[PDB]
RNA sequence: UAAGGGCAGACGGUGGAUGCCUAGGCUCUCGGAGGCGAAGAAGGACGUGAUAAGCUGCGAAAAGCUGCGGGAAUCGGCACAUACGAAUUGAUCCGCAGAUAUCCGAAUGGGGCAACCCGUCAGGCCCCUGACACAUGAAUUUUCAUGAGCGAACGCGGGGAACUGAAACAUCUCAUUACCCGUAGGAGAAGAAAACAAGUGAUUCCCUCAGUAGUGGCGAGCGAACGGGGAU
RNA sequence: ACUGGAAAGUAUGGCCGAAGAGCAUGAAAGCUGCGUAUCCGACAUAUCCCUGAGUAGCGCGGGACACGAAUCCUGUGUGAAUGGCGGGGCCCAUCCCGUAAGGCUAAAUACUCCCGAGAGACCGAUAGUGAACCAGUACCGUGAGGGAAAGGUGAAAAGAACCUCGAACAGAGGAGUGCAAUAGACCCUGAACCCGUCUGCCUACAAGCGGUAGGAGCGCCAGGUGUGACUGCGUGCCUUUUGCAUAAUGAACCUACGAGUUACUGUUUGUGGCAAGGUUAAUUGUUAGACAAGGAGCCGAAGCGAAAGCGAGUCUUAAAAGGGCGCCAGUCACGAGCAGUAGACGCGAAACCAAGUGAUCU
RNA sequence: AGGGUAGGGGUGAAAGGCUAAUCAACUUGGAGAUAGCUCGUACUCCCCGAAAUGCAUUUAGGUGCAGCCUGUUGGAUGU
RNA sequence: UACCGAUGGAGUGAGGGCAUGGGUGCUAAGGUCCAUGUCCGAGAGGAGAAGAAUCCGGACCACCGGCUAAGGUCCCGAAA
RNA sequence: UAUAUCGGUAGGGGAGCAUUCCAGCGACGUAGAAGGGAAAAGGGCGACUUUUUCUGGAGUUUCUGGAAAAGCAAA
RNA sequence: AAUGGCACAAGGGUGCUUGACUGGGAGACAAACAAGUCGCACAGGUAGGAAACUAGAGCAUAGUGAUCCGGUGGUCCGC
């Protein structure tokens, strides 16, 4: 018999051009250009989860130090303090202690003053 | 290809035209061409060895004989066709509702005429009876004479 | 269309009785006051196919 | 079962290999040809016997030996199959239950130990030994 | 402040995909039949309707004429028509048998740029019209009979390539194929031993023997028969 | 009775059946129509002493036979016998078989322009014939020749009387028909590319494959959704390559079309049936593909040797195991992989050959 | 104006010119010639994973056999 | 921890850079021909501004957790 | 249950999804099929699959097995 | 030719000689294949020698080429 899918095939390409809205121009409609599109989208996507986290272990660091300058030492001394300490905290908690609770990030570093 | 009907001819020239090479018209890629591995006439009957064949035979009935449908019944003539006496037989044997295959150990035009119309009913010789025709009814109906024969013509 | 057969295949090679090819050793026909006598009954011996030769002799007799 | 539960044995059959359809099944693209080459080439056929224009094997060996015509070629009887037909008679050359009009020669390899009177187309020497030791004969026609 | 622009949604436009549908193809089975033509073929030209004819039918008797049988109320062919008539004293329609059947075309009275031009002899009209006859070739004895041309496949016969394969190529292969030409029939050809063999008993076809025996730049390749089992 | 524009649908309750094939009917009907099963029916016209001489044979040159020089054929040149003569793969002798130089002959075999009746795990309008319709047509060419595109209103034309704007149906808005007119003639459904309008958000200090990961504000409808100020990262894809953002190749875009298929024969393997055996082919019988027959043939069952031959041995040898090869579960299928032969995964030459058409240009 | 010469054939005050916009012809067929060459080869996920060397070749951008991969099996030996 | 037997299916037979030992060249070449390793080929991630094979390091998927490598800690740009 | 392993071109192996048709068994449909638009949910993973609504106005489908004209981004 | 070897000489003479043998190839080297290289044991019959022993050509490594078709000598099968 013959046999011609011609409802998938199409329901393939539709489905993926639900998802390429909002790109420029042919970008967006065309499906070989979309098709295309997308594709080196999702290559980026996997790269972009591996750097967030960097991002964001970078931004903690950057808010730490300056609430450390603020308390009058630096990041690398008060992280080399809690270490030697044992204090366990990590920085995205310090980070938010440091932006919104001031007052328990200084007796943070008052425990490591010494 | 070779059975379509444009002629042998190039299209075009191999060379400065500026679009892609071409031969003839007969060509798969253009529209109205070549059907390529297209449907061929086909004989699809295979061997299968005849002791296989035995055991499958043997197989559907003892199927049947131990999910219990198979029904003894009297051997039966018909003086004139009636459709309407077979439905009461098959009524009494309880076997009106899903599909049932009489086997017969001959002809008996009359009783076959008066099955022909029935719709779930098929009608068997003893010494024809193959798996396919086992299997595809619900339930077995089989005389005294047909069960003879089949006893004597399928055993082992 | 059945296989057919390499008609000097058919002609060199032949079956031993576990399936392997017999076969003649080839080089002595005509040159052979200068050859010593051990390599002449080496050569007079019947040797076998060798296993990277075979299914190539195979395919010539229709693997047979 | 019935024909609406049927089933094949397990592993009895096998999906089709399905080329040049795509690069998720492994098989598309070049379709397991390789890049370039006479081998990549719709119509390419191996000539048989051939290694690139070295001389053949099949060309480098001689031909030897001839095959005679009028071969008379023997089916091989052994004492041992003698003897199990034997028990369960003693005269044998019925030999249909094997051959069909072809000639018997009786061989010795296992052990008569009974008293036969055998008739075949040729014996071993052996064999009317051993056959006449265990008190047998021969009728060699 | 948006001249314009970007993205999204809604709603339209274009275009004609998709789904659904179809007697228009394709492959076959069984049974017939296997020709048409000088009593003018196949294939055409021109005509023909109440109204122009594109098809269909028909042929100056022109979408039709006659008879017999069947049948019983509509019919006057199709391209989205009306008028006007036919018809139970039986239309239309269906089966069978008849009548008519222009011109070209083997075309055959002579020519010719197919569908035209020009004739002769007898016969009936009045410069001109309607019915005949008037070709050739092999048989027959002026008479008679046959032939010619067209057309599906299958048959027999006369001629007969090359590309290609051999990893070049010349023997060889492709292939006694393509193709051209001639000529039958329902089939044709073959067929009744100056035979095969080392016992069989005319041809033909099928299954084996067997990719065997052989053949071959003994390369690529090619490739039986006897015997046995059947159809008959 | 219900739903419905309309029942053949559904739910009840009945009936026919040698008829529950099908098609049509306002949706899907055994009981509405034509039909179907079954039975009946033709005025015609068709069909059913003699015994084969330019021979047999022979030389030269060729051909057909599976065969590339026995049997068969013959262009050229010759040339018998009448118990005799011919063949058995070259020639001789024996043996065997046959009786040339005359003819006819049914069946089993090959085929399908045509007619009748049937069928399909065949297509369904870019498919299937080139041709579902105006098709070998339109068109192209001096000619031979080449050769398209083009199906669908609605159940029924009921195919929109009449009104309004406008010179006009050019077109539209109404009214009316209709289940429906966003079914209004290019008329079923009505996708993409492509083109517009409206609404929301953003945008005129900003610089690279246009995304991706974060992230305010605004706007809609209860934790969803549109937009995106600003920030990080980022030189498309295919192919070919040692190596391509490459200034190497390729594509305007979309929809549709487009490329490892089938047959036969081998081989390996998964799974099976029987098992020292396994298996039938062609074909035949019964009823109508099924069941049964059909053992011819093939493979296995013993090897060694070129072979005669011998045999769990055998070959080599004067002889020695001194050496070689052997002794010390198959077969038939089904599925799959691979190979060869076929166009053999698809498209593409320049050429070669055969038969025709052209000197209206030159 | 009419006619004649037709394919490697005609014709050529000779340029390999011309032979229907085609010339170291056209149409149809053999025919889907052949192309060791270029280009192209379409659904998904999982496991493994090379080579660009040697030998030979009218062979050198091709192929045969080794080498190196993979599946299934039986042995012990590999680093 | 996967080396050999036998069998089914292959692809490859245009290589390249670096280090080391050499020939050739001019102790030239991003040159060319062998040998021994290694990497790219067929390999993403980090540093070097940006670089096929230099330095570090072999990516089952997810995470807004932690420790390190090479290399770094004035700002662009994480850390004196 | 543990341990180990899971970058990949040529290429080998394994397991699946969709499509057209068929057999058997179940089902759906004018109280609205297929197709078309929008929206939501799901899958060791994926090919893909369900559900709601608008358009549409007549057919479609589940499971098991069978057979292929069985899947496009570049020629 | 070159390289390696060679004093018990493998270098140089004398005498006798034909082992420049027949049937052979445990086991190895080398190797894609085809090819190639070294080498038995024992039997038969010899040469040298008092005997033990040695002798299946040469100090070694180049001195050639398949198959098909033909020629010569010896000794199983087709009509
Ligand atoms: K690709
Ligand atoms: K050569
Ligand atoms: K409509
Ligand atoms: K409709
Ligand atoms: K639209
Ligand atoms: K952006
Ligand atoms: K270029
Ligand atoms: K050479
Ligand atoms: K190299
Ligand atoms: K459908
Ligand atoms: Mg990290
Ligand atoms: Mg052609
Ligand atoms: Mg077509
Ligand atoms: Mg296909
Ligand atoms: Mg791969
Ligand atoms: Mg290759
Ligand atoms: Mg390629
Ligand atoms: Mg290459
Ligand atoms: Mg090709
Ligand atoms: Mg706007
Ligand atoms: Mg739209
Ligand atoms: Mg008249
Ligand atoms: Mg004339
Ligand atoms: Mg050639
Ligand atoms: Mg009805
Ligand atoms: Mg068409
Ligand atoms: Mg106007
Ligand atoms: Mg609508
Ligand atoms: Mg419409
Ligand atoms: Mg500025
Ligand atoms: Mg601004
Ligand atoms: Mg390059
Ligand atoms: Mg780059
Ligand atoms: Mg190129
Ligand atoms: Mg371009
Ligand atoms: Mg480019
Ligand atoms: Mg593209
Ligand atoms: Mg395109
Ligand atoms: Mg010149
Ligand atoms: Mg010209
Ligand atoms: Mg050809
Ligand atoms: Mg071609
Ligand atoms: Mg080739
Ligand atoms: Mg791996
Ligand atoms: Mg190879
Ligand atoms: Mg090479
Ligand atoms: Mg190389
Ligand atoms: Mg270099
Ligand atoms: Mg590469
Ligand atoms: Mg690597
Ligand atoms: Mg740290
Ligand atoms: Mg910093
Ligand atoms: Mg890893
Ligand atoms: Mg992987
Ligand atoms: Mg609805
Ligand atoms: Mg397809
Ligand atoms: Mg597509
Ligand atoms: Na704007
Ligand atoms: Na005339
Ligand atoms: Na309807
Ligand atoms: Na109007
Ligand atoms: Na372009
Ligand atoms: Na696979």
């Amino acid at each position: 018999p013959r046999s011609v899918n011609h409802v998938a095939s199409r329901a393939k390409r539709k489905r993926i051009l639900k998802l390429t809205r909002g790109y420029f121009g042919a970008r967006k409609n065309v499906w070989t250009v979309a098709k295309n599109t997308w594709e080196k989208g999702l290559t980026y996507a996997y790269r972009d989860r591996k750097s967030k986290k960097r991002n964001f272990r970078a931004l903690w660091i950057q808010r730490i130090n300056a609430a450390a300058r603020l308390e009058g030492m630096s990041y690398s001394r008060l992280m080399g303090a809690l270490h030697a300490n044992g204090i366990e905290i990590n920085r995205k908690v310090l980070a938010d202690l440091a932006m919104n609770h001031p007052e328990a990030f200084r007796a943070i570093v008052a425990k490591v003053k010494n | 290809r070779s059975e379509l009907s444009g002629s042998t001819r190039k299209l075009i020239r191999q060379k400065g035209s500026g679009g892609a090479r071409r031969g003839d018209i007969n060509s798969p890629l253009l529209s109205g061409g070549a059907r390529v591995f297209g449907p061929r006439p086909r004989n699809y009957s295979f061997k299968l060895n005849k002791k296989l064949k035995a055991l499958a035979r043997r197989s559907a009935l003892s199927y049947k004989a131990k999910n219990n449908e198979i029904i003894v019944v009297e051997d039966f003539n018909f003086d004139a066709p009636k459709t309407k006496a077979f439905k009461a037989i098959s009524a009494a044997l309880k076997v009106g509702e899903k599909k049932v295959l009489y086997v017969l150990p001959e002809v008996n035009k009359n009783v076959y005429l008066s099955a022909r119309n029935l719709p779930n009913t098929n009608l068997i010789l003893a010494n024809l009876i193959n798996t396919y025709t086992v299997l595809a009814s619900k339930n077995l109906v089989l005389t005294e004479r047909s069960v003879a024969v089949v006893n004597e013509l399928f055993k082992a | 269309p059945k296989l057919k057969t390499n008609s000097g295949a058919k002609k060199r090679f032949a079956l031993t009785g576990t399936g392997k090819i017999k076969r003649k050793h080839a080089f002595k026909s005509h040159i052979l006051t200068k050859k010593t006598k051990k390599q002449k009954r080496n050569l007079t011996y019947f040797s076998t196919v060798h296993k990277v030769d075979e299914n190539a002799v195979k395919q010539l007799l229709c693997l047979r | 079962m019935n024909l609406s539960s049927l089933k094949p044995a397990e592993g009895a059959v096998k999906s089709r290999k399905r080329i040049g359809r795509g690069p998720g099944s492994g098989l598309g693209g070049t379709s397991t040809r390789g890049h370039k080459g006479a081998k990549s080439r719709s119509g390419y056929s191996k000539k048989i016997g051939f290694e690139g224009g070295q001389m053949p094997i099949q060309r480098r060996l001689p031909k030897f030996g001839f095959k005679n015509i009028n071969r008379v070629e023997y089916k091989p009887i052994n004492l041992s199959v003698l003897q199990t037909l034997s028990e369960a008679s003693v005269e044998d050359l019925i030999a249909a239950g094997v051959s069909r009009n072809s000639l018997v020669k009786i061989l010795a390899n296992g052990t008569v130990t009974t008293a036969l009177t055998v008739e075949a187309h040729a014996f071993s020497k052996t064999a009317e030994e051993a056959i006449v030791r265990a008190g047998g004969s021969v009728v060699k026609l």
